[PDB]
DNA sequence: GCACAACTG
DNA sequence: CAGTTGTGCTATGA
């Protein structure tokens, strides 16, 4: 059933931000990926087996983080690079405030 | 658009109300920084009537033989008489009571009464009166003092904000304003002793109680008043159904901030 | 060269150990994860530092599961090969190619080809060797290395070396 | 870049979404067969259990309180008042 | 569900956004992505490493991805890349490629105005990445001659020589996907009258935008890293890979390739055609038509519904749905997938209001319990239960569904071999049924208010319909003229306490709309209060005694 | 302060920020026939000083960004000759408060 | 999960440049001679030269078997098989590399005694040079400042010949006996 | 000031027309957050969602595609403070129980 | 089915 | 400066 906009609102009205979590992910989309932590990008080859984790490019075989994103973002994500978008995605800030 | 506007707005853990780039909207929330449910619309008594039947209702002078409180109203009264110390307090709360009318009548011009505060004091006295048992026949054992400094005493402990410093400190006192004219106007020494019939007990109990009361009705932060408010002005208008614009075409009019309106007025 | 690191882990404790015994627990974690450890980083992370002042920190709760993250920062014994370093190792393996010399937690191996002409294999000898009109090096034999290069291999960190240039070789 | 105990100003009452989030977390715990530092009179639900916990002040949890600014306050169950 | 990874697990912080550079393209390309021809190794059943499979992603479900080898609910896919034969613009970028040549010089690549303009350093000044661009673009556009020397800062008499080029700029105009300039000349002083009309060719913007300063372009909104203005032009196209476009694969022997693997191979043709051209007897005209149509393919593939008017349609009429198209709110990723989703552990049916009920609680339909389910840990405190609950299995209502042990793996109850013989360990979950008393989300669309969305206690009942207390009715606007009623079941401890302790009915009851409460006695309640409590109205001892006892907390007095 | 009856050229108008740090205001008679700072709707405004303004940022940990603002072509802004960066206190009376302090900041 | 330090640095999207390292002294990013210390303090390198790296894990072990026994209240050859046993008592023992390594340094350590290692280390740490070059000369054995120099070729023009020359003599007379 | 003033007056009378009553509150949050900006801004996509917000907020009202295009070429960084952004990233959002952080302390651990 | 918004005349 | 063309939205679940 449509878990949809207006239904997401009344949680943020509520302050249940676990309860809406689950919602949106354990009880749906939820999905694991591996994203490189120079460039921000699911570019990842996680032979989770060997335990071999490369992004080839990037050279990088250590800086490697996983994620727990909608599989539904995971696709925007990959939609937004077929359009020339990066859509880099950061583990840690530079900002403050 | 109303939800989506408002989103990430929510109360902060200073009492502030900010946004996803932290930019206050409301530096304290509603202004008063009180959770809406537990609001009530109560009497600022303090507000109309006569002059003449403000301080019939108000006015103690304990110096005037006609004008002091009776010692069938406290065991006090007998002693009371005279004292030239304790009119100094009288006084004071007079002064102050007369202070809170003419800022009333600044606040609310068309001299409307009732608004929706926290407190419902008249169920505390309610309740004092049930619980104790309240003699209506026999004095009370109450102080001037006791009630003159123990409702100044109760005013301090209203906390809404709680840094240490000018700012925060005024920002306090601003909040807790009109509140204090509310509990002012009830708790008087007249009122207390002649209208509740209230003895130490039951009034000290009143007191403690309004403290917790009122701090049980400020706001929690992590309160998600963005959706709150949108959802309060949105659901309203789903419900609806000089002759100037209203209803939604108005309300249409009005979020979009039209520019070239259906019924432009002055009112002269 | 042989260095000591500032460094911190960050183990995630599952609610079962929300006991008393925890600092206990997570400080085991730590030795069980980083002591033997070997990164490219910082090399073997050989052993840990100060165990009665290791800074547990606070933990913090992960939402959706139970399970407590903590940044545990400690200090330790590193060793970390450099290209150009002169090691004292001891020859282990030795075959027709050349010698590998044990230099701590690591092994050096030294090119038929990286030493001078004058030695040569001795496939004719138990244990196998390389002779030279005056020195000989068999297994348990004592070598100053120069480290041509480093190749950073997952668990280890490999190395070639020269015994070709002055004051290097049999000691 | 947290506020040292003496200088914290939030309230020193616990927030309907701290103590939501208090119960929450510990009956999670205690089902995920962690230690209960209380003794379980008959208590089964791990709800049940958290809130005997937070009546007794034995939830050994801290709120870490943000501020917009990025700084913080933390606080313990123990001394948070539940008037809630 | 997926497997274990060693990865460090962490929160994405920020998301910085940016532009391909080609080099990155190509680095982070699996494959390339060279012809149209989808899979069949020549009519042979298997992808063909040339198009969607040259290492990329994996169709089959059997055989695991060519790099990585995880397999399907696990690969991600990975991307791959077409080198174009020439330069071609990104449709979205189209105007503020305009924009900037409307601010650079179209020669020199220096920015038109500069420091030395009053107005100009007052717009340089703007903090703001946008806004200072769009000041800029509103000053530069007027000016039409790219300055070699400007009256000096100090005196107009004795003028400074600031950047070289002396060239006068073009009349930018859009011409859909093309880019026209109209110089004025200077012709005796006079001339335009009769200006130079030429098309702007992507490869000449390119090298004007390759040749804009870092601290030039930096003054405009890019960024020197993330987004330099030549990558708004694409020189390397990335290839989505098989999860962004899946073949719907029907039956063995049968094909179904996306909308978007039919585009890309549009792209594919068109840039073949685009290349042989050219480095074969170009006739130039041909040329600049083999562009043209590559220039269409990359523009539509991305946006469809453009200005100039012929929207890229498959032979059926039906237009090729874009990307762009795929984002665009109410359904639609952003809107339809992720403000909003299709939920699991939900339940729909008609509500029918019951004046036994309590007001807190909700009447579940039986065969509605039975479907719904709790994960619970196999703790000391439940084991037994648990057990007999896994005993009593899917069919009884006191039951359970699945048994997961610590390997992750699931027990079916309803077939498992061992279904009866079945031993829980601590730490095992149980996927038991929604029982009495559990707390549940129940709600009533539209849900226009925090009211609409509440917590409840679990009563299972019998019949098809969700019960609910009369007083109730208002908050979520139901009516039993044939209303339905949704449910969600919160799967953890941390989510159940969230509903009992923010969310329940009892808290609802006051509501901050408009200070007051929200709930009060309806109906046939209201109507009959009055009744009993009219002066006139006594009742003789027996219905007394009756009115007591049905009151549950009556003190027997 | 200029008080202009009916204009000033653009001419003119030109050398107003000529003579710096010496500031100059226009201010058109006709505005000036009404004060605005004297309608039902119009609160206190109060400007601050580099001190007080460092206060208000300091406790209540803001940047100037993250202060609601005031334009400074504002008739109250105008009223009081505010500058770019200088802030206001607003004093508003509440019927949920008696009394509110808002902040604005120039533009 | 790996393993983190003090430094810092956020290098976004800019992948390399990844400089070669050599004893042109020319080490790490991570090995710096300025750095970080837990307590965010800016504090120098810290490298060791075997028997200084001997007594550091030797007491490190022997702290951390006083406080594994605490919480459970409720000559070269024949050192060897002294620090084999503290090890099957403080760690992993699956830890196969600090088995080699002390093996290793047991054989290798030019100084047995703490006195001597110190004073060793303050002969050295007076030189002004950097922690890998004092700290190979306390490593590596040598006889000419031409011996020094070849070996620890960073040296260079760093110190005089003779100077170089008199520490050898003094580090020649601290080297302990077996 | 005046025009807050006003704006809530004109906002109100909407409302109570209709014989409604609304909290002063939620109103006052509406007309204020209109208000803030300087000027009067509207609840539009000319409006609110033309701000200095995170970009995937943004998007998730209105202009989609054209924000998320601006936000690659304009190398926007969002901060992913917004509800929004954590709904998008499957993450819990800093709303009410998400407004603070839990941690275990092993010293009243070990007390207990 | 409309209400600004922005480019061109 | 004014005029026309240009743009993007139009309730929630079944
Ligand atoms: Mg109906
Ligand atoms: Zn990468
Ligand atoms: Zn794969
Ligand atoms: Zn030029």
């Amino acid at each position: 059933l449509r878990f949809g906009e207006m239904e997401r609102d009344c949680m943020i009205a509520h302050g249940a931000a676990s309860f809406l979590k689950e919602r949106l992910m354990e009880a749906s989309d939820a999905f694991r990926v591996h994203i490189c932590g120079i460039c921000g990008l699911m570019t990842v080859i996680a032979k989770l087996n060997h335990n071999q984790f490369e992004c080839k490019g990037c050279d990088n075989k250590i800086d490697i983080y996983q994620i727990h994103i909608p599989y539904a973002a995971k696709l925007l994500f990959q939609e937004l690079m077929a359009m020339n978008i990066t859509p880099r995605l950061y583990t840690d800030r530079s900002r403050d405030f | 658009r109303l939800v989506k506007a408002l989103e990430d707005i929510m109360v902060h853990y200073d009492n502030t109300t900010r946004n996803s780039l932290g930019n206050v909207i409301q530096f304290i929330y509603g202004e008063d920084g009180m959770d809406a449910a537990h609001i009530e619309k109560q009497s600022l008594d303090t507000i109309g009537g006569s002059d003449a039947a403000f301080e019939k209702r108000y006015r103690v002078d304990l110096l005037n033989t006609d004008h002091t409180l009776d010692p069938s109203l406290l065991e006090s009264g007998s002693e009371i008489l005279g004292d030239l110390k304790l009119q100094v307090l009288l006084d004071e709360e007079y002064k102050q009571l007369v202070k809170d009318r003419k800022f009333l009548r600044e606040v609310f011009v068309d001299g409307e009464a009732n608004w929706p505060l926290p407190v419902n004091i008249r169920r505390i006295i309610q309740n004092a009166q049930q619980t104790f048992h309240i003699d209506h026949t026999k004095p009370s054992d109450l102080t001037i003092k006791d009630i003159v400094l123990g409702v100044k005493d109760l005013q301090e402990n209203l906390l809404v904000l709680r840094g240490k410093n000018e700012i925060i400190q005024n920002a306090q006192r601003d909040a807790v304003t009109l509140f204090c004219c509310l509990l002012r106007s009830r708790l008087a020494t007249r009122r207390v002793l002649q209208e509740y019939r209230l003895t130490k007990q039951a009034f000290d109990w009143v007191l403690s109680n309004i403290e917790a009361q009122f701090l049980r009705s400020v706001v929690h932060p992590g309160e998600m008043v963005g959706v709150l408010a949108a959802q309060s002005i949105g659901e309203p208008a789903t419900q609806m159904t000089k002759k100037v614009t209203s209803g939604v075409p108005r309300l249409k009019e009005i979020l979009n901030v039209a520019k070239n309106m259906k019924t432009p007025s002055l009112t002269v | 060269m042989f260095f000591i690191k500032d460094l911190s882990l960050n183990i995630t404790l599952h609610p079962s150990f929300f006991g008393p015994r925890m600092k206990q627990y997570l400080k085991t974690k730590l030795l069980e994860e980083v002591e033997g450890s070997c990164t490219g980083k910082f090399g073997y992370i050989l052993c840990v530092l100060d165990y009665d002042n290791i800074d547990i920190q606070r933990g913090r709760i992960l939402p959706t599961d139970g399970s407590a993250e903590f940044n545990v920062k400690y200090r330790a014994v590193v060793f970390k090969p450099f290209k150009g370093e002169v090691v004292d190792g001891t020859v282990v393996s030795c075959s027709q190619h050349g010698f590998e010399v044990q230099v701590g937690p690591m092994k050096v191996f030294v090119t038929k080809h990286l030493m001078p002409q004058d030695l040569t294999f001795n496939a004719g000898s138990n244990p196998p060797s390389y002779q030279s009109s005056e020195d000989v090096i068999t297994i348990k034999s004592r070598i100053r290395v120069k480290i041509e290069g480093c190749i950073s291999q997952v668990s280890s960190i490999h190395a070639i070396g020269s015994i070709k240039e002055d004051y290097l070789g049999a000691i | 870049k947290a506020i040292p105990k003496d200088q914290r100003a939030t309230t020193p009452y616990m927030t309907k979404y701290e103590r939501a989030r208090i119960l929450g977390t510990r009956a999670l715990q205690i089902s995920m067969n962690a230690p209960v530092f209380v003794d379980l009179e008959g208590e089964t639900d791990p709800l049940r259990i958290a809130m005997k916990e937070l009546a007794e002040k034995k939830i050994p949890l801290v709120i870490r309180r943000y501020l917009p600014d990025g700084s913080f306050e933390d606080w313990s169950v123990e001394e948070l008042i539940v008037d809630l | 569900g997926q497997q274990y990874s060693s990865a460090p697990l962490r929160t994405v912080k920020e998301v910085q956004f940016g532009l391909f550079s080609p080099e990155e393209v190509r680095a982070i390309s699996v494959a390339k992505i060279r012809f149209p021809e989808t899979m069949d190794e020549t009519q042979t059943r298997a992808k063909i490493g040339g198009l969607n499979d040259p290492r990329l992603g994996s169709i089959d479900r059997n055989l695991k991805c060519q790099t990585c080898q995880e397999g399907m609910n696990e690969c991600p896919g990975h991307f791959g890349h077409i080198d174009l034969a020439k330069p071609v613009f990104h449709v979205g970028f189209i105007a503020k490629i305009k924009k900037v040549c409307e601010c650079v010089c179209m020669h020199c690549g220096k920015l038109l105005l500069d420091e030395h303009n009053e107005l100009m350093r007052q717009a340089l000044a703007i903090k703001d990445s946008k806004k200072r661009f769009a000041a800029i673009w509103t000053l530069c556009k007027t000016k039409m001659v790219c300055e070699t020397d400007v009256p000096s800062e100090d005196d107009p008499t004795q003028l400074v020589s600031r950047g070289g080029c002396g060239n006068t700029q073009p009349t930018i105009r859009k011409d859909g996907l093309k880019l026209v300039g109209s110089w004025k000349k200077d012709r005796a002083t006079g001339d335009a009258d009769e200006p130079e009309l030429r098309v702007l060719s992507t490869e000449e913007i390119l090298n004007i935008f390759k040749h804009i300063s870092v601290k030039d372009f930096t003054s405009l909104g890019f960024n020197e890293v993330f987004s330099r203005p030549e990558w708004m032009i694409l020189t390397c196209l990335p290839v989505p890979p098989p999860p962004v476009r899946p073949s719907i694969s029907f039956n063995e022997s049968q094909r179904g390739e996306d909308d978007l693997t039919f585009k890309l191979a549009d792209i594919l043709k068109a840039n073949i055609s685009l290349e042989t051209l050219e480095h074969n007897g170009a006739p130039h005209h041909a040329i600049e038509e083999a562009e043209s149509l590559l220039q269409f393919h990359v523009a539509t593939y991305m946006d469809n519904d453009i200005a100039g008017q012929p929207q890229a349609l498959q032979k059926s009429g039906r237009p090729v749905k874009s990307i762009r198209a795929r984002l665009k709110g109410k359904e639609g990723r952003i809107r339809g997938n992720l403000m909003g989703k299709r939920v699991d552990f939900s339940a729909r049916t008609v509500i029918s209001g019951d004046p036994n009920l309590e007001l807190d609680q909700v009447g579940v339909p039986k065969s509605i319990a039975k479907t719904l389910t709790y994960p619970e840990v196999v703790t000391p405190y439940n084991i037994d239960r648990l057990t007999q609950l896994v005993r009593n299995g899917p069919n009884e209502h006191p039951g359970a569904k699945y048994v997961i042990r610590d390997s992750g793996d699931r027990i079916d109850l309803r077939y498992s071999k061992r279904a009866g013989d079945i031993q829980l360990q601590y730490g095992w979950k149980v996927e038991r049924h929604i029982m009495d008393n559990d707390p549940v989300l129940f709600n009533r669309q539209p849900s226009l208010h925090k009211m609409s969305m509440m917590a409840h206690r679990v009563k299972v009942i019998p019949y098809s319909t969700f019960r609910l207390n009369l007083s109730v009715t208002s908050p979520y606007n139901a009516d039993f003229d044939g209303d339905e009623m949704n449910l969600h079941v919160p799967q953890s401890e941390e989510t159940r306490a969230e509903l009992s302790q923010l969310c329940a009915v009892p808290l609802q009851i006051v509501s901050p709309q408009s200070n007051k409460p929200c709930m009060g006695i309806v109906q046939d309640t209201l109507c009959g209060i009055r009744k009993l409590t009219l002066r006139d109205t006594f009742i003789e001892l027996d219905q007394v005694l009756n009115m007591l006892y049905w009151v549950p907390d009556w003190d027997g007095v | 302060i200029f008080v202009y009856q009916n204009n000033i050229t653009p001419s003119a108008m030109k050398l107003v920020p000529s003579i710096p740090p010496a500031t100059i205001e226009t201010f058109n008679e006709a505005a000036l026939v009404v004060n605005i700072t004297h309608h039902e709707l119009v609160p206190k405004h109060i400007r601050l000083s580099s001190d007080e303004k460092r206060e208000l940022l300091k406790r209540y940990r803001l940047k100037e960004s993250q202060l609601p603002r005031i334009q400074r072509a504002d008739p109250v802004a105008l009223y009081l000759g505010l500058k770019r960066g200088e802030v206001v206190k607003i004093i508003r009376k509440s019927e949920t408060s008696g009394r509110y302090a808002s902040y604005r900041i120039c533009m | 999960v790996s393993t983190s330090t003090f430094q810092t640095r956020r290098r976004r999207l800019k992948k390399v440049e990844e400089e070669e390292n050599a004893a042109t002294l020319q080490l790490g990013q991570e090995f710096q001679l300025k750095q970080i210390n837990h307590q965010g303090e800016e504090e120098e390198l810290i490298a060791l030269n075997l028997s200084e790296a001997r007594l550091v894990i030797k007491e490190a072990l022997v702290e951390r078997r006083r406080a594994f026994k605490r919480s459970q209240k409720k000559t070269r050859e024949k050192e060897l098989e002294s620090i084999d046993v503290l090890l099957e008592q403080t760690t992993g023992g699956n830890n196969k590399d600090l088995k080699n390594t002390m093996q290793y340094l047991t054989n290798f350590s030019r100084f047995r005694d703490q006195e001597t290692v110190g004073a060793v280390i303050q002969l050295l740490k007076s030189t002004g040079l950097h922690p890998f070059e004092v700290a190979q000369l306390g490593s590596l054995a040598c006889d000419t400042a031409d011996e020094a120099k070849t070996l620890i070729p960073s040296l260079n023009n760093k110190i005089s010949d003779d100077e170089l020359e008199r520490i050898l003599k003094e580090l020649s007379n601290l080297e302990t006996l077996y | 000031e005046a025009g807050r003033a006003a704006l809530y007056k004109e906002v109100y009378n909407v409302i109570a027309s209709d014989g409604s009553y609304v909290n002063y509150r939620h109103m006052a949050l509406l007309v204020d957050v209109m208000t803030t900006q300087g000027g009067l801004t509207s609840v539009t996509r000319h409006g609110f969602n033309r701000s200095n917000t995170g970009a995937l907020m943004r998007c998730s009202f209105e202009e989609t595609v054209e924000i998320l295009f601006e936000a690659g070429a304009s190398a926007e960084l969002d901060d992913c403070r917004g509800v929004s952004e954590n709904v998008i990233l499957g993450q819990m959002a800093p709303i009410g129980t998400g407004a603070f952080d839990v941690m275990i302390d092993e010293e009243s651990l070990v007390k207990y």
